[PDB]
């Protein structure tokens, strides 16, 4: 089948599909934490949905990657488990509240 | 070039390829100088008529930008631009 | 202890031009500076091999004081 | 007024750290005029140090004590981890530079300066 | 007494006996000028302060037309634009090249006017 | 079509638009004064307070990938009180595409830091801590870089001038190379080019 990636620093997964499921299952569980008007639940909800159709759909990792059309099979594990920290971040942080303080009124005018 | 022929097979058998035929020097294998006077093109610019600059302007069509969430002033999962299409290897020596 | 306190004391450069007693007050009694007196406090402490924070360093603006902490 | 502040809260805090800055620089000197082969006393160091921070006493904002401790501690790395040399240390004392006149009258027959 | 116009969409309320180029003045809008220096009189005699009135097909010089109430001027449409081409072609059609030695060099209304406009 | 003029498409300017609708319902908060240039580019503007927000949720949402902080900036614009505008220059590959995130501070207003996500930055803050004197906290090694050990003062900005308070010279008296103010030879021409005549109707500015 295969012996390398292509990269430095990856490995040679030979349990794929599974990490996937487990992930993305844990992103939406998360997700469950999140009031419904947070656009960011709002939308990777949906990503994350159409990620685990793909996966379900295509079986065979030569395929499923470029279906992904993302990166390859262990990037995506990787920015998967960075969207999950990002989540478990985004809990603590409150962004989906509104603004902070707007500022001054001379401030984004260019020119002077 | 002025060399010997034994030199030459010497050194080409030290090296392993041909030199006479790719020599750094340059013995007249360059363009002559004292070339001879030229005459010059112009632009599609240097014309008579319907040249008004108003129609090619260039540093007058930019207009300011278009802003978007001011302070004062269902949907699907969008991304900044399409992706990057995966590359593929060459027809001449993708191996090294 | 008090002794070697004073002794010093008299050592230091604008300091003991007449009295350098046990109880005087610093920045009030001899109406002087907090950089001065960390000074003094450093000196101390590199006399007995002792360690002392800014604060409790501050707060022994007493020589009486002073001897009492590098007894502590 | 009504502002964000910065590693502290008040004049008495920051003059802390301050006081934590002379006791560094008190006790680093010696290893700097031996380190580098300089020729001032260790007294002129400390004079120059009490010096330097005098020249800051009309301060009121805790935000301006505290760049000023900043860059003061920025300045102790680059000193005890050697990095200024002589040049570098003895910038400070204009020691080839004429004392300004500040004698009016001395102002007047030299040059322009009010 | 006021009197309305609406340049560029922009409105205006100025006074009567008034001028189209006062009027752009007090938006902001610069008028090219030759023969115009608020301290004198008046004459059309440059014809390089022309522009377009919409609703109205003929082109005007601001130093000299009073604004009519209900006008839409326009600055820098293309009537205009290509009035002043013309008009700065005809000029430098004779003004020798004497830039360098010219004295007025850096200064020159005619030498910017002909850089941007 | 014509030769001297570079085509103004519309690909990027839908796109991006739609981009930064996006990150706008997404922050909320944190954000202010989105923009799309003339020119295909994406400028976000943002509190100080939203910084490694902002930074975290680039770099790792899938649908942004903006992991290569290509740059990071300083600019000077003193005619306001918060003066310090904070640039950064960052790209995505997947997407093939950059952004521009832009963040006002000023002097005696320090910054967050971003160390944690974008390890570049552990210098470019060293040169705005060095040049301009805007400050950064969470930030291990924070020194002169460019200018000397000794140096003082914040060049990069508009107020410290071109030439510079000090120069040096080598005094045989003590055999050291001492710093004296300056007494140049020639001086710095300052000309005069700024000219009035209003070239962009566009870009104007009423009373
Ligand atoms: S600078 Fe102006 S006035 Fe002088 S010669 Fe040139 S065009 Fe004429
Ligand atoms: S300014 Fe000369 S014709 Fe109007």
């Amino acid at each position: 089948l295969k012996k390398t990636t292509g990269l430095v620093g990856l490995a040679v997964c030979d349990t794929p599909h599974e990490r996937l499921t487990i992930l993305y299952t844990k992103t939406l569980d998360i997700l469950k934490h999140f009031p419904k008007h947070a656009a960011y639940r709002k939308y990777t909800e949906q990503i994350t949905n159409e990620k685990l159709d793909m996966v379900k759909a295509e079986p065979d990792v030569k395929k499923l990657e470029a279906l992904l059309q993302g990166g390859e099979v262990e990037e995506v594990i990787l920015q998967a488990e960075k969207e999950l920290s990002l989540a478990r971040k985004m809990l603590k942080w409150k962004p989906w509240e509104p603004l902070v303080e707007e500022p001054p009124a001379n401030q984004w005018k260019w020119p002077i | 070039a002025s060399a010997t022929r034994v030199i030459q097979k010497l050194r080409n058998w030290a090296s392993g390829q041909d030199l006479q035929a790719k020599l750094q020097l340059r013995y007249q294998e360059i363009a002559k100088r004292t070339q001879p006077p030229p005459k010059l093109p112009v632009g599609p610019s240097h014309k008579l008529s319907n040249n008004y600059y108003c129609t090619r302007d260039g540093r007058r069509e930019v207009v300011p930008p278009s802003i978007i969430m001011s302070s004062q002033k269902e949907k699907k999962a969008v991304t900044p631009a399409p992706p990057m299409k995966r590359w593929e290897l060459s027809k001449d020596q993708p191996y090294l | 202890i008090k002794d070697r306190v004073l002794y010093v004391l008299k050592l230091y450069d604008k300091i003991d031009p007449e009295k350098l007693s046990v109880n005087s007050h610093f920045m009030k009694d001899l109406g002087l500076d907090s950089l001065d007196q960390v000074e003094i406090i450093m000196a101390m402490e590199d006399e007995f091999g002792f360690e002392i924070p800014d604060i409790d360093a501050e707060k022994l603006m007493c020589p009486q004081e002073i001897v009492d902490y590098i007894a502590d | 007024t009504s502002v964000k502040p910065i590693f502290s809260r008040d004049l008495n805090e920051a003059k802390r750290r301050v006081r934590e800055l002379y006791r560094a620089w008190y006790r680093e000197v010696p290893n700097t005029v031996h380190l580098m082969q300089l020729d001032i006393t260790v007294k002129q160091g400390r004079d120059k140090v009490r010096e330097m921070f005098m020249k800051n006493a009309h301060v009121t904002d805790p935000r301006v004590v505290d760049l000023l401790v900043i860059k003061g501690k920025m300045e102790l790395q680059e000193t005890i981890k050697v990095w200024k040399q002589r040049t570098h240390v003895m910038r400070f004392f204009h020691e080839t530079e004429t004392p300004r006149p500040k004698d009016f009258l001395s102002k007047f027959y030299m040059g322009h300066d009010p | 007494n006021l009197i309305e116009v609406f340049v560029d969409g922009q409105s205006v309320m100025v006074e009567p006996g008034t001028t189209v180029l006062q009027a752009c003045e007090k938006v902001g809008m610069q008028i090219p000028r030759f023969c115009y220096h608020e301290r004198l009189s008046v004459a059309g005699n440059c014809r390089m302060c022309l522009v377009e009135i919409e609703k109205a097909p003929k082109v005007v010089a601001a130093c000299a037309m009073p604004v009519m109430k209900g006008w839409n001027i326009l600055t820098n449409s293309e009537k205009s634009k290509k009035a002043r081409e013309g008009v700065m072609e005809f000029l430098l059609a004779n003004h020798p090249l004497d830039c360098p030695i010219c004295d007025q060099g850096g200064e020159c209304d005619l030498q910017d006017q002909s850089m941007m406009f | 079509k014509r030769p001297t003029v570079r085509p103004r498409s519309d690909v990027t300017h839908k796109q991006l638009s739609a981009f930064g609708e996006y990150v706008a319902e997404i922050l909320p908060k944190y954000v202010q004064q989105v923009q799309v240039s003339c020119l295909d580019e994406l400028e976000i503007c943002i509190h100080p307070d939203g910084v490694i927000p902002t930074l975290t949720f680039l770099r790792d949402h899938t649908n942004a990938q903006f992991k290569s902080l290509a740059d990071l900036t300083a600019v000077d614009v003193p005619t306001r009180q918060n003066r310090f505008e904070i640039v950064y220059n960052l790209l995505s590959l997947r997407f093939n595409s950059r952004i521009r995130v832009k963040t006002y501070a000023d002097e005696l207003t320090p910054i967050d830091s971003i160390v944690s996500v974008h390890i570049a930055a552990n210098w470019y803050e060293r040169e705005v801590w060095d040049m301009f004197g805007v400050f950064f906290f969470n930030h291990p090694d924070l020194r002169r870089i460019l200018t000397d050990y000794g140096f003082e003062g914040h060049p990069f900005r508009k107020d410290f001038p071109l030439t510079g308070y000090v120069e040096l010279r080598y005094d045989d008296e003590v055999k050291r190379v001492v710093a004296e103010p300056v007494e140049l030879a020639q001086e710095f021409r300052k000309f005069d080019l700024n000219s009035p005549w209003e070239a962009f109707p566009a870009y104007r500015q009423p009373p």
